[PDB]
């Protein structure tokens, strides 16, 4: 990765770990898959009001992949879930820069954003 | 502010002095030419902006001669027949 | 700004002093065309071309007539492989090669298929180097050449190549080898190997970029149709200016290699194993691309699980290095590396000029690195939690 | 061929018959250099006669004489 | 020993030392590969790739796109030929050019015919320029090429490159013109010339041998095939690796040709009349070979009557010069040259470091020794004595 | 007849010395390193012919490293990382 | 023309010129062709003895069509005409040391030799 | 860290002890250096100390004591 942009999410990494996958209040989103280099875990934790309050990310993949991961677990903060759905990938990598070598990191990160809401929103039903 | 006509004229000597150390014949002779017909071509730009391109092209090529005597020099050969 | 440490001269070389020595005075006053054949100019010129192939000659056992400049490998791999298989099509349609051929040679036997010929891709054992008695089951009536690389330009396998100039002679099969990354580094005797046609790229081995050359064997005789026409320079098989400033550093570089080889050969085996060790002694899940037996060790490809390799080389910000690297891997596919591995896998390079310190260096940031990327990425933890990776459903 | 080869030198760096080169006459004022041609000049006087001359001394040779004078001061 | 005037530009230049300083850092410590894609030695040698792309298209009028690195214009030359050629080949199976191209060109050709392609070498008139009536009643439904070099490397003749373009712009047929003698020297627009193919050599325009470069037009696009297999540098046409010293130098080659071409014209103009005008007035039975209303003036080839052509280089001893000189002459032949004149004819090179006593020496040096081999002929005797050469049987 | 120790010697010192001149890390390490190296490998040669052959090389070789030395100052660049 | 031998014939000519082709004691050799490049004029003066005393040339030719010629001329100076008869292209070549493209030189000298002592011979048969 | 960083130099250059150099020890005689040895060790006295040492005072340093007195000598 050559752009100061998408370096600063590996260099000054933020928002890095896990939330638990037990609550009720938390939605895992796991997408990609080893064997094509890119594998984007993205956890959400909703507030009893609906705004996303905390996030983290785990990504195997290359430096843009890490970045449109790490940026969107910084995006989704503050948003509501219905806020947070209505972020593209087109954004991600608009805020990154990223060639269009690169856009395919984008679109994975906005599938692991929506997976993470998917997850949640089907443990809200009952 | 710098003085375009001391720059000029000092880099214009500066020049001379050291294409007639070019050791190949064909290099030195077409420097000292050059340098002589391009600063007699421009004498009369009168706009501040391009006579400072001009100048600063003139002290890139000055560090270009510079470099390339002393390579010619660490690499000399033999005069050509007329230089006898 | 700080400049990052080169470690990737299986990509290209920085020239050697003594090469570059050699080739100014060219570059300054003997500018001569070395085909002008009237003055004095062209006369000084054409004699540092010969003294030139003569060096070349010496560092592989060959006759200088043999010796035609190109401008690269990538040129050379053309001329042999499509060269031999034009001029013996009329009697020979079916050539062999192997899976991790550079792409040069496995894009020019593509291009032959599309021109009527057959072409074996031979698989690789898992160590990277082909299997013999499938080589010699192969070779078909009417198989015009093989060609087979000495070393690896990903992972620095070397192939049996006398072994296979052995199979090659005694079934009048053409033998070609791509030595582009063996030149100067390992020993190379055409008559010993039976080598009829091998490739030679000066920038591999401290020599400028922009030159190569090609070994044909002139007894038995080995024909060529030429590929470039023109003038016939070059015994008709290379026509154009042979660019003799080039020629003069690719002729100085084999003969700087001829005498360092063996000093080369020992520095950077003892920086190569300390490389290896080092790194696998202080991280768990690191392995190895290639049989370290048969294996030149100035070429290190390690894959390094549940870290993606590009991660990896941003992360190694002040290392120079490569990955998936032609000087996903199809040279790693061949040799039956799981994908994701594959994904993870980068390549160290040792030269000439590589320090103990450089060396110490990339190892200590590669560890840190590594420890770095794993505790960011999902698949460390799920391992990590005894979660078996194939046992998910992806996507 | 004494040191007034200075009249010489200076008549063929300025297009000037030698009978137009007086001692009293200054390049610019009465020989029609300019700048660059007075570059030139003090190089050539400095070839001719094996001499350097150094940016504070040549800033004063302006005249035919103060050239003969420089070069007959300096062996 | 004291060294020859060099006087032989057509066959090669020497670098200008504008361009060896352009390139030395590349030779010294900027040695990345411009393909290496993952850190700054590889960025800053990809940068260096991509100035001189720009330098070479802004000379010429290209988008940088347009600009394909080769080895030389003999490569271009292949590719322009080869290239479209087997391209359009489903369509199209002729080409025309003219028989005084380059040896590139029309061994390209040949190998086409032997290829099943068909070929109409137009002839020249007399001044060495061609016919363009004949150009346009040559081309057929399946012409897909045409091939006509801007200057010629033996004697100098410019053809009417733009009005060449009108012609097979309107006809649909692929223009390309071999420029290595013009780049530089005349001024070259692709647009206004309506050319689709260009080949450009390095070495002719005071830039390093072993570079070149191939224009190929994208708006409307022409399509190549291309030559060299590999892994698709230079957008798949020309496969290698790109060797950034040369390429650096091919593009500050065209920067500064582009800022001295019409001071080095004027120059040039005046040696050459001086040339031409001091040798014709002291010598008779002098010819010039080829037009000079349509003539570049750095290319003089004149014949001597009565001396053989390669004896008078002999008795030039000092001065570098060619004869017969591909950069019995064909290109003579062609424009109806008298076969002994053919014999007695020498090229003269006047360049952009050439001097006017360079060309002083040249031309007292060739009065005295036309004179003298004159005295030591025997067809000077017989014409001095009142013999017709025409009516003796010779052999 | 000249003395093989005090050549060796003198150029043995010499070229160490310009070897340390070399401004960049990977010409200047590989050169002092490779010169002792060399030296003492070819310590315990006793044919006359063979060390004066040795020695002409050496002596080549010193005029290689001055010129590689000096281009390399005319055309540096910035330290390595690790020279910090 | 590389060698010294070669370019040694021009820069120090010797014999050039012409004798009286009206002279029954002179033979004049003519051969070659202007459109190849290389013609030669060889002469011979015969004494009363049939010995060669004295010999010139002309050619146009390259250095090595001079050189040739001009040695054939110095070489059959003190020869009777039946020794002249047994110089061969083969000893030309060997003394200048010409290179094989350059073996047709040669072989025309040989031939002008014999052209001159032919015509010589026609004239004393009456 | 005084001056008798020679000590610490001369140790380090031949691969002895620093309980080994002591101050009246020759370098071949005592601690078994040869003469390639001996030019790498003046080399390293005058980069240690920024410090030129010519062939003719080079010579003379050929004990512990005479290189610590040279460089005290020599700021
Ligand atoms: P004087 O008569 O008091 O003053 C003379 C000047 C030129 C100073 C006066 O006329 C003036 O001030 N003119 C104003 C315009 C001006 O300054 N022109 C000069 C600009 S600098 C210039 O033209 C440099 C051109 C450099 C050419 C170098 C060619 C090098 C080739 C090397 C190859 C290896
Ligand atoms: P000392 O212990 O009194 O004496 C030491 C010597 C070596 C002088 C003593 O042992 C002796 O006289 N030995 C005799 C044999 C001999 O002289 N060997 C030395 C020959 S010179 C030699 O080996 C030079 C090798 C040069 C290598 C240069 C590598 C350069 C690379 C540059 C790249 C840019
Ligand atoms: O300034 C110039 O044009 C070139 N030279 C003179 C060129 N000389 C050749 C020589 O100095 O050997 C001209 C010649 O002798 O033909 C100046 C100099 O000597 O520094
Ligand atoms: O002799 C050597 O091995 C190299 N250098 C030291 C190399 N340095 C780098 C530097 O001097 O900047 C080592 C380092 O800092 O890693 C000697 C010298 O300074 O002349
Ligand atoms: C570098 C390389 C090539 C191509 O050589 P060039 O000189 O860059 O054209 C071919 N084969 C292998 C194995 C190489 O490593
Ligand atoms: C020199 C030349 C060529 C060949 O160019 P290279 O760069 O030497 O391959 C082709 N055509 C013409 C007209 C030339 O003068």
């Amino acid at each position: 990765a050559y752009h100061k942009k998408v370096v600063d999410h590996y260099e000054n990494p933020r928002n890095v770990g896990s939330l638990d996958k037990t609550s009720k209040n938390v939605g895992t989103g796991l997408v990609g898959a080893p064997a094509c280099g890119d594998v984007m875990k993205l956890q959400i934790q909703v507030d009893e009001k609906g705004k996303i309050v905390d996030a983290r990310f785990k990504t195997f993949g290359c430096g843009s992949a890490i970045a449109s991961s790490s940026l969107a677990t910084e995006w989704v903060k503050g948003k509501t879930v219905e806020e947070a759905l209505t972020i593209k990938n087109t954004d991600i990598a608009k805020e990154l820069c990223l060639p269009p070598v690169k856009l395919h990191c984008s679109m994975l990160a906005e599938d692991a954003i929506k997976a993470a809401l998917a997850d949640y929103k089907l443990k809200q039903e009952p | 502010a710098a003085s375009s006509r001391a720059q000029v004229l000092a880099l214009y000597r500066a020049m001379l002095r050291e294409s007639k150390r070019f050791s190949a014949y064909n290099y030195r002779t077409y420097a000292v030419r050059r340098i002589r017909d391009a600063f007699r071509e421009n004498k009369n730009v009168k706009d501040p902006v391009e006579i400072q391109t001009l100048v600063n092209k003139a002290k890139r090529d000055l560090g270009v001669i510079r470099r390339q005597v002393h390579i010619g020099q660490l690499y000399s050969t033999d005069k050509l027949i007329i230089e006898n | 700004s700080l400049r990052p440490l080169y470690m990737d001269v299986q990509a290209t070389t920085p020239l050697d002093p003594r090469v570059l020595d050699a080739m100014l005075p060219y570059l300054i006053n003997y500018y001569g065309n070395p085909h002008s054949r009237t003055h004095a100019y062209g006369w000084e010129s054409e004699a540092a071309m010969e003294r030139a192939r003569q060096q070349v000659a010496s560092l592989i056992g060959a006759d200088p007539r043999e010796i035609i400049f190109t401008s690269g490998a990538t040129e050379s791999n053309n001329i042999a492989i499509k060269g031999v298989a034009r001029f013996y099509r009329s009697r020979k349609k079916h050539l062999i090669t192997t899976q991790t051929e550079h792409k040069c040679v496995l894009d020019s036997c593509r291009s032959l298929e599309a021109e009527g010929f057959q072409v074996t891709y031979l698989p690789v054992q898992k160590s990277g180097i082909i299997d013999l008695k499938e080589l010699e089951a192969a070779i078909q009536p009417d198989t015009s050449l093989v060609s087979v690389m000495t070393v690896n330009n990903e992972i620095g396998v070397k192939q049996p190549i006398a072994e296979i100039g052995r199979i090659c002679s005694s079934r009048k099969v053409y033998f070609h080898t791509d030595a582009a990354q063996a030149v100067g580094k390992i020993p190379l005797d055409v008559n010993d190997m039976k080598i009829d046609l091998m490739s030679i790229s000066g920038h591999k081995i401290y020599g400028p970029k922009g030159v190569g050359a090609i070994y044909i064997r002139r007894r038995p005789r080995v024909r060529v149709e030429a590929l470039q026409s023109g003038g016939g320079q070059e015994r008709g098989m290379r026509s154009g200016t042979v660019p003799t400033p080039l020629v003069v550093g690719l002729g100085a570089a084999c003969e700087v290699a001829q005498q360092e080889m063996e000093y080369d050969h020992k520095r950077i085996s003892k920086l190569s194993e300390r490389l290896i060790q080092n790194i696998m002694k202080s991280l768990p899940d690191v392995v190895m691309n290639g049989d370290p037996k048969h294996h030149y060790p100035g070429c290190i490809n390690l894959s390094f699980a549940y870290v993606e390799g590009e991660s990896l080389l941003m992360a190694l910000k002040d290392v120079a290095l490569s990955s998936g690297s032609a000087c996903p891997s199809y040279v790693l596919r061949a040799i039956g590396t799981d994908e994701d591995l594959a994904h993870s896998s980068i390549r160290f390079g040792i030269g000439r000029f590589t320090t103990e310190e450089e060396v110490d260096y990339t190892v200590e940031k590669c560890i840190q690195h590594v420890k770095r990327l794993r505790e960011m990425s999902p698949l460390w933890e799920m391992v990590q939690d005894g979660i078996d990776l194939k046992s998910i459903k992806w996507t | 061929t004494i040191e007034e080869r200075v009249k010489k030198i200076i008549g063929e760096q300025l297009g000037v018959k030698q009978e137009e080169v007086t001692n009293n006459a200054s390049f610019v004022e009465d020989l029609g250099a300019d700048s660059l041609d007075t570059v030139e000049l003090v190089m050539a006087l400095e070839e001719e006669f094996d001499t350097e001359i150094p940016d504070e001394e040549a800033e004063k040779i302006t005249t035919v004489q103060a050239a003969i004078d420089y070069i007959n001061g300096h062996q």
